[PDB]
C-alpha cells in the first residue's frame, strides 16, 4: 500500500502544480473555446437528422 | 476535465480573488465611507442654504 | 412518425445545451473584468501601502 | 507652479458654484447637490494647495 | 485527470498567445475585405438562380 | 477576428488619460440645458423691445 | 413555384448578409477613428503630461 | 526586501539615465511633429464618419 | 542560532549599502513612475469593468 | 526633527477628533468609535514623542 501511497503523493503535488499553473484569464478563455469547439460538432449531426426528416 | 468543471474552478478562483482585495483593504486601512458620509450631509446642509438665499 | 418524434427530442436538448453555453460565455467575460480589476486593485494596494519596503 | 496651481483651482470651484446655482434656479435639488459635491471637492483641495504655498 | 486539466490549461495558453499575436484592427479589416468579396460570390450565384428561374 | 477585441483593444488605450468621465460627462449634462434656456430667455425679451 | 420560392429566399439571405456587412463598414470605421483619438490622447499626454525628456 | 529595494533603486538608476541622455528640447519639437501627423490622422477618420453619416 | 545571526548581520550590512545607494534625487522620481506604471495598469481594468456595464 | 514629528501627529489626532463630532450627528456610532480610538493611539505616540524631546 506503501507504492500507492506514494503515488498518490506524487499525483496531488503534480495535481497541486498543474492548479497553479492555471491562468484564469487565458483559461476560462479557454474554457469557453471547448465548449463552442463541441457545439459546433452537435449542430452539425442536427443538421443531418433535419435533413433526413425531410 | 470538462469545461464546466473548469469554469467552476476558475470562477471560485476569481471570486477568492476579489475576497482577499476587498479584507486586504479592510486591513491596510480603508475608509471611503467616512470620507462619502461627510460629502453627503455637506452637500445636502449647503444646497438648503443655497436654496434659502 | 419515428423520424419527427426523435428529432424534436434532440432539439430540447441543444437548446438547453445553448442556453448553458451562452451563460459561460457572458460570465466568461465579466469574470475576466471583475478579475482584472480585483488583481490591480491588489497591485495598488501593496504599492501605496507604507508598511513593509 | 503652486500659485499658478492654486489660482486655477480657486476658479474651478467659483464655476461649480455658479452651476450649483443655476442648476437649482433651473430645478433639480439633487442635481445641484452633485454640483456642489464637486464645488466642496475643488474647494477643499484648494484650500490644501494655499497652506502648501 | 492530470493530463486532461494538462490538456485544458495548454489549449488555453495557446489561444492566449494567439490572441496575442493577433493584430485586431487587420483581423476586422481584413474581414471586411473577405465579406464583400463573399456577397460578390453570392451575387453571381444568385444570378444564376435568377437565369434559372426566368 | 473579433471586431469586439479590436474595439477593446483600443478602448483601454482610450483609458489611461482618464475616462471614468466624472468631468465631461457631468458638466455636458446640466450645462446645454441651463446655458441656452436662460440665454434665449432673457435676451429674447428685451431684443423684441428695442425691435 | 419550387424554383421561385426557393429563389425567393434566397434573395432575402443575400439582402441580409448585405445588411450585416453594412452595419460592419460603420461599425469599423468609426473604431478606426476611436483608435487613433485614443492614439493621439496618449501623445499628448506623454510630451504634455509629467517629467522626462 | 534586499533586491525588491536593489530593484527600486536600480530602475530610478535608469530612468535618471535615460534622463540624462534625454534631450528635452527635441523632444518637445519632436513631439509637436508627431501630434500634428496624429491630427491629420484623426482628421481623415473623421472624414470617414462624416461620410458615413451623409 | 549562530548561523541565523552571520545571517542577519550579512543582510543588515547589505541592506544599509543599498539605503546608501539610495539617491533620492533618481529614487523618488523612479518611485512616482512606479506608481504611475501601476495606475495606468488598474485604469485598464476600470476600462474594461465600464464597457461590459454598457 | 522630534519636535517636527509630534507637531504633525497633534494636528492628525484633531482631524480624528472633529470628524468624530460630524459621525456622532450622522448615527455613525462605529465609525465615531473608531475614529476616537485613532484619536487615541495619536496621543499616545505624541506622549512618547514628547518624552522623546
Ligand atoms: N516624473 C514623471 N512624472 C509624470 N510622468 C512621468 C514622469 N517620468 C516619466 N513619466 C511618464 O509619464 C507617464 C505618466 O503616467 P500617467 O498615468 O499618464 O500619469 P497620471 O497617472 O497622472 O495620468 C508615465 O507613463 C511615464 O512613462
Amino acid at each position: 500500500a506503501l507504492f500507492d501511497r506514494l503515488g498518490r503523493v506524487v499525483r496531488a503535488n503534480l495535481n497541486d502544480l498543474v492548479s497553479k499553473a492555471e491562468d484564469p484569464e487565458k483559461v476560462l478563455e479557454q474554457a469557453v473555446i471547448d465548449m463552442q469547439e463541441d457545439l459546433v460538432q452537435l449542430r452539425q449531426a442536427v443538421a443531418r437528422t433535419i435533413a433526413e426528416e425531410k | 476535465s470538462s469545461a464546466t468543471s473548469a469554469f467552476e474552478r476558475m470562477e471560485n478562483k476569481v471570486l477568492d480573488m476579489e475576497a482577499t482585495s476587498q479584507a486586504a483593504g479592510e486591513l491596510a486601512g480603508f475608509g471611503i465611507e467616512n470620507q462619502f458620509a461627510q460629502l453627503e450631509a455637506s452637500s445636502g446642509v449647503e444646497d438648503e442654504l443655497a436654496a434659502l438665499k | 412518425a419515428q423520424q419527427r418524434t426523435m428529432s424534436e427530442n434532440l432539439r430540447r436538448n441543444l437548446a438547453a445545451l445553448e442556453a448553458k453555453i451562452s451563460e459561460a460565455k457572458t460570465k466568461k467575460n465579466m469574470l475576466q473584468a471583475r478579475a482584472k480589476a480585483a488583481k490591480a486593485n491588489a497591485e495598488l494596494q501593496q504599492t501605496l501601502g507604507g508598511l513593509g519596503t | 507652479r503652486t500659485e499658478q496651481r492654486l489660482n486655477q483651482d480657486t476658479q474651478e470651484a467659483k464655476k461649480w458654484e455658479d452651476r450649483a446655482k443655476l442648476a437649482l434656479t433651473n430645478g433639480e435639488e439633487n442635481l445641484a447637490r452633485e454640483a456642489l459635491a464637486r464645488k466642496k471637492s475643488l474647494t477643499d483641495t484648494a484650500a490644501a494647495y494655499q497652506t502648501q504655498l
